[PDB]
């Protein structure tokens, strides 16, 4: 629908019933770039662009590949944090169908034979020792709900990570939050580290970086002078649910994730 | 609502079965391997199609009917059964059987007054019943006014009609083949749709034919016969091979229901009568027939036939029990190789010029993502004499372009006579109409005759067993 | 507002329709595959225009109409039916039991007023009433203002409407099939886009035509001849075939309806009146005739037809009953063939040539310096026919550039006789008109004709029993 | 201040029709399939450029018109009926049905005067009203100023403007078909672009023209007669073809309305007269006369044509009722097809060979896919006569190139005259013609009798007994 620019900061309104989940607008690639008030991310446009047919049949049969951009709405925020959000929640939106495609080629096709496709097979739909197993007739992942036909297996179907962050949309917050964003630069591990280490605070959890990251401050917290400090991961912090607000936050690392990710994460 | 079909999900004839019925949603569902599948999921529509059109709360005769079938319809049926055939009493058999498992079973079905009928006429094969009787068409004393014929080639149709008319008819169906090629006189044809082939008696021992057998052999220069022969005509015998069943038809009964538009029947009471066709599909047609009382209007003895596919009736050479003989053969062609045959029959083409174009023009490769299939308009073994009957055509076409005569007057001369030529195709484009001469005006009827009765005291012991229990 | 039609939704009929009634918007759908579909769409049209042009509470006469048609609209009808043709009792019923089944149902029309009518009717024949009555069109004695006639063919024009005028009738309209073709004394003719067929009963027994049956045979040298023929013309006695229907007609009572565009009626009262087309359609036309009392004016007595498609008519050469004759024949042709048919008509062309470019041209054409397919495509069956006759013309036309002559002169060779040059095809290109020569004036209307009832006891019965169901 | 034309919305006469008239913007709405939806639109446009441009306080005669198309005017207009057609019994009681029909609802363009003046008439037909009159053009006794004539060839010109003038009228129109046709005496002719054709009546069993009619049953040798005609020469009766409307006409009365620049009339009373062309489009013409009193300059009696397409007559060869004839047809041509002819034309060129180039020019030409030909710019039918033309044409044309004379002066062996089959009129060429430009003859064809019926009059009143 329209949108407003109020005094040079720019907000969207979700007024259109369309497909949208969460608080972020669904729409084609094509109405991005056919509007001058959508000039500041029509580079995203054009590199999710290229990636959009409908299908073909005969001897090379494929399927229809629709691709879509994501943008926040509701918020007066400004011009430069809508290019970061846009494109963290759009290439989550693109990743999952990618996944969904190539499982659902292998069903209705012949596995290719020199490559490791062979780790996918077809299993009767009863005998699903699989938690959760992936299914051709809604091209889904889903638990149990007697997918009918025979059911597909693999390496991947075992944790459907792609699955699990579909739903993370719906909880992603889209106002940034003010805050005296401070860090440390330089090779890690000197003082940064200690700073976390030796001289934190008694609310602050240690959920930064990879989750042997997460555990080695702990059980550095813990032997050296101790505070009880717990430890959650990135990836569970972001997926899951939130609780009772962090004082101080010293989150470390997190020049490697995304800049948009940071945002709704703060 | 959906109208369930025993068709397979890719085959051909289902595109075909939908545009005959536009009122109605075709879905496939295969339940058996039977060899005459098509042959069955038309009648199947077509009793669906007659039934919502017709008037509620009316009672009908069903002519030569097994009862088993119209056993779930919530209509009124007066089944009228004779003991004539030799698949009768399987019928019986099977329809009191399914009848006892039936009772108790179901609510509002009239399951029990079907249980009392049956009953009633075992004990007394005179007794008539409303729902089961053993008369024939024209001994049955029952009261109506919708009459059906479903396959019935057994009866003379003027004379039926007019004892059903007399009871109080008004309006009558008929469901079967088509009738036009025996009206040209054939020997031989074949329904490629429903794979159905009839032959002649006299022509059972061919060799290229679609219904025949013969066996080899080495061929001698003497050998006698107390026949002369020397005439080779049809004869009242025909031979009928539906799938893999076998009938036995006559010709004067088949062609007595290639009824005109309009006919009179003139007796002790008088009617007149029409006759239209409503659905026809690749050589299956259904008929209404109207009855009115009175004498009105005039006749004119014409009956006229639609063409929406091509048909066609040459003449072919072959080997009768190792005698060389000629006759004549009809089939169909479908509309769409018609009409991509236009070009090359504005020259001359020989007949092997003739078969591998049409070879080309039927046979395609069709190919889904890996896996091949072949994929044919038309069957195979009917194109060699198909080409033959185009060579032909396009042969005497020509000859009629230089031997042109003057308009409005008639070449005859030494001697005062006119020369005939010769034809050896005939060939109805679609989109054509052809007219037959036939009789309009129908006088006798009377037959009378005596009843006897058709059952067996140890048919009777074992329906009366099998329908003895508690429920 | 809108308006449906039973055509099928892919049909190439429908852009046809479209531009022949620009005033409504027509979409399709489909409940029967009826064989002449596109037949009754243009008849369903033309009467919903008639009842648009004439303003309402003005009484309305129909000649020969089925009452059932009418029964749900809000003109006032009166509906003149005599018991002269074999549908007749078939209609009757079926109005008796549809007015009987929406009896409480039904409240904005006079269906109390209806059925109250029939009965008074059925009483005594004699009875004449404002909506239904059992006279001819010469023996009515309601006074209306219009006067409708849908295909109607069995009666004399000026007859019938010097009839309808004395007792004040204003307007009248026609509907049915453009007369051109019998102007030109043709043998046999088609419209191809009704799917219908017409011959002459003298070639019942052709081959290549639309309507005929022929046999195989091996040839008679010399045949035996009772009687001496010599002669073939036209003769007064036609057949037609729409679709799958058959209808015989006559050929005076055919050309009586292709009236001039001013003539007078003057008997013991004069009128003048008029004769316009409003609607055309390959075929159907749509005329409307006003009367006036009183003499005015001059009348010249020529009648005028307009082509918007090419219109053939050739001699062709074919074998009837095994023996050669020749005849004409005539049929239309779409107007974007003939446009594009022009370039190489300069030229002399063999019938083998044209017959080739004639199936090229009916897949693909240019317009507007791009391409695309036809969409306008013409029957198959007719294409041999209308090759030969394309051949003919050019020839034709090349020998008057080789045979110039003075201006003003007019060679004759006291007796002078003049040579008259063959020619063997009249073709009218689209947008070119065609004038003849007929009768404006006519006096002898003194028919003294008595009448006679034509109903019967059992069908009174009948009538009175179906109108007894109250409920 | 739009105005819609009954035509097709994708006609290709919608440019020739506007750059006609630029002084409004024309806009398509179709609502009837009617086969002279070309013929009514330019009438309809013609009426509304006269209506402006007169002073709105003078009175307007009609001459044979229908007054039923008048009644939702703001003018003044005296319509003269007469009955000496079939088609008037029918104008005249529309007239009254939609008179009574609109009554009491529109009380702006003076119903009730109009009815009551109906009225006044029928009682005694042989009074002058106002709005209603009941005499020709000549018996009629109204005074007014401006005099118009629609689609009227039934009358001698002079005649009507002398009776015209001395009742006070300074001013006249006149909307038809173009008379030049007539001036060369042709035999057949056609106007392509409003689809009529015309013929006379020696010639109407051709076989190869746009109206004619022939038979098939044929081939005989030898037909006896016994006069030895050896003429074919024009005749008075002329007929004409409109869509599916038949008019007989007369060329006398067709050739008196091709007047000159200047002429006189002379009598009990004096005035000089000047016609002039204002709108000319594919064969219809307006034409604007105006009447002074007295005699002033000089005459010289010549008539001048402007053709803005080409014009071509040329003679033809074609069997009527069996026998070989000749004789002379005439047509249009657009102009974009004559330019572009003009290199080949150069040398001698058979006549297959023209024909194949003019169908490639007219259907089968493109340059971007936007304007083109709009693949159809002449009608098909009359090719084979256009190529046997300019064929014609281009060979007479060498043949004076090669008879080189001297400068002025002429030999006399007494001198020969040459052969000519083809006049071509190029665009942008003029046309001069002689004609008569003094009248003074004072015919009194006064014959008065009325033409009303009583059984009419009955219809009329009793249309008008009730006022709803
Ligand atoms: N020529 C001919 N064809 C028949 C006759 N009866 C049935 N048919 C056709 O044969 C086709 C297949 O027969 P079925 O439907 O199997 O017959 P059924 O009623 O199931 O019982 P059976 O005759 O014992 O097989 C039917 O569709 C009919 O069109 C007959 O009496 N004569
Ligand atoms: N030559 C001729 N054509 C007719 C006549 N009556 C109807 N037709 C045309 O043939 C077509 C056949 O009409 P149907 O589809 O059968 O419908 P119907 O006329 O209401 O009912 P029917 O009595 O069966 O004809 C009509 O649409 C007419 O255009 C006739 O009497 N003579
Ligand atoms: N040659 C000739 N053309 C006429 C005459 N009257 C009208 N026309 C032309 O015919 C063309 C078509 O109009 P018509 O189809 O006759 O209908 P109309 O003019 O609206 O009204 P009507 O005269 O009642 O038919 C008009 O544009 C006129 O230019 C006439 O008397 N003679
Ligand atoms: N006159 C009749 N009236 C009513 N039903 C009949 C009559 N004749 C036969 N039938 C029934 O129709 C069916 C045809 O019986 P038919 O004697 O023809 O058997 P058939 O010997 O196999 O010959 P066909 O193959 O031609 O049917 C039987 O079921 C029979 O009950
Ligand atoms: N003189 C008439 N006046 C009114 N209606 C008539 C007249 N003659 C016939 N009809 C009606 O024409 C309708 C059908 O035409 P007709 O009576 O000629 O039947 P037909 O013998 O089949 O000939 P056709 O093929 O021309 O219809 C009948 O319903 C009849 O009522
Ligand atoms: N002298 C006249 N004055 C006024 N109107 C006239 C005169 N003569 C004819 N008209 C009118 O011109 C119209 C054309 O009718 P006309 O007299 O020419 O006979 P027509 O044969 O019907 O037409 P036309 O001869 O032009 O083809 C009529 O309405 C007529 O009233
Ligand atoms: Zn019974
Ligand atoms: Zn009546
Ligand atoms: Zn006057």
């Amino acid at each position: 629908g329209i949108i407003e620019t109020p005094r040079g900061a720019i907000k969207v309104t979700a007024q259109p019933t369309d497909h949208v989940v969460g608080e972020y607008l669904v729409l084609s690639p094509q109405t991005v770039l056919r509007s001058q008030k959508l000039s500041l991310i029509h580079a995203l446009a054009e590199q999710v662009k290229t990636c959009t047919h409908s299908g073909r049949a005969g001897r090379y049969a494929v399927e229809a590949y629709d691709g879509r951009v994501l943008v926040p709405s509701g918020y007066a925020i400004s011009p430069e944090d809508f290019q970061s959000l846009s494109e963290s929640a759009t290439m989550v939106y693109n990743e999952r169908e990618f996944v969904n495609r190539k499982l659902h080629h292998i069903a209705m096709h012949g596995p290719a034979l020199n490559t490791d496709e062979e780790s996918y097979e077809l299993v009767r739909a009863e005998r699903t020792e699989h938690e959760y197993v992936y299914d051709v007739d809604q091209r889904r992942c889903c638990k149990k709900e007697e997918a009918a036909g025979l059911v597909l297996v693999g390496d991947l179907t075992n944790p459907p990570y792609h699955e699990f962050a579909y739903e993370g949309l719906k909880i992603r917050p889209a106002c940034p939050y003010k805050i005296a964003v401070i860090g440390v630069f330089g090779v890690p591990g000197s003082g940064k580290s200690a700073i976390i280490k030796n001289l934190v605070t008694r609310q602050d959890l240690v959920t930064s970086g990879k989750k042997e990251n997460c555990q080695e401050i702990t059980t550095d917290v813990m032997r050296q002078r101790g505070l009880e400090i717990s430890a959650r991961t990135v990836d569970s912090l972001l997926l899951n649910g939130c609780n009772r607000p962090v004082d101080v936050l010293y989150v470390d690392e997190a020049f490697a994730c995304h800049s948009g990710t940071l945002l709704a994460l703060i | 609502d959906p109208v369930y079909v025993d068709i397979d999900a890719d085959s051909a004839f289902l595109k075909a079965l939908q545009r005959a019925y536009p009122m109605f949603e075709v879905e496939p569902r295969q339940v058996t391997p039977n060899d005459a599948a098509n042959a069955r999921a038309f009648s199947h529509l077509a009793i669906k199609l007659i039934e919502q059109e017709i008037d509620p709360d009316s009672t009908i005769l069903d002519i030569g009917s097994a009862p088993a079938r119209r056993m779930m319809s919530d209509r009124k049926y007066h089944c009228v059964c004779p003991m004539r055939s030799a698949e009768d009493p399987e019928r019986l058999a099977n329809y009191a059987r399914k009848l006892a498992s039936a009772a108790g079973k179901v609510l509002d079905r009239n399951i029990s007054g079907k249980i009392g009928d049956l009953q009633a006429v075992m004990a007394v094969p005179d007794t008539e019943t409303p729902t089961f009787c053993l008369h024939t068409d024209v001994s049955c004393r029952q009261r109506a006014d919708v009459a059906i014929y479903q396959d019935v080639y057994a009866v003379h149709a003027p004379t039926s009609l007019y004892h059903q008319a007399i009871k109080g008819v008004r309006l009558a169906y008929w469901v079967g083949f088509d009738t036009t090629p025996f009206m040209y006189n054939a020997m031989a044809g074949a329904y490629p749709s429903y794979s159905t082939n009839w032959a002649d008696e006299q022509v059972l021992k061919a060799k290229n034919i679609g219904l025949c057998s013969t066996d080899l052999t080495e061929g001698r220069r003497g050998k006698l016969s107390i026949m002369r022969g020397k005439k080779l005509e049809p004869c009242d015998r025909v031979l009928f091979s539906v799938g893999s069943t076998l009938y036995p038809e006559s010709r004067k009964l088949l062609k007595s229901w290639h009824l005109p538009s309009v006919f009179h029947l003139k007796g002790k009471l008088s009617f007149t009568c029409r006759c239209d066709t409503v659905v026809s599909c690749e050589g299956y047609v259904v008929k209404r027939i109207t009855m009115s009382p009175g004498l009105y209007g005039k006749t004119t003895g014409y009956a006229v036939t639609h063409h929406a596919d091509g048909f066609l009736m040459c003449k072919t050479t072959d080997t009768v029990d190792g005698e060389r003989v000629s006759f004549s053969v009809c089939t169909y062609v479908p509309a769409t190789i018609c009409d991509q045959m236009t070009g090359i029959l504005a020259t001359e083409v020989t007949p092997e010029d003739a078969q591998k174009l049409l070879v080309g023009l039927n046979q395609r490769i069709v190919v889904n993502g890996r896996t091949q299939r072949n994929t044919n308009t038309m069957k195979n073994y009917m194109i060699p004499v198909v080409a033959q009957a185009f060579s032909k055509w396009a042969k005497e076409c020509r000859k009629d372009m230089e031997d042109e005569k003057l308009l409005g007057v008639r070449e005859r001369t030494c001697l005062w006579a006119f020369k005939k030529q010769k034809t050896h195709t005939v060939y109805k484009r679609p989109d054509t109409q052809s007219i037959q001469k036939v009789q309009a005006e129908f006088d006798s009827f009377v037959v009378p005759s005596l009843w006897s009765s058709g059952l067996s005291i140890p048919l009777r012991t074992r329906i009366k067993w099998l329908l003895s229990k508690v429920p």
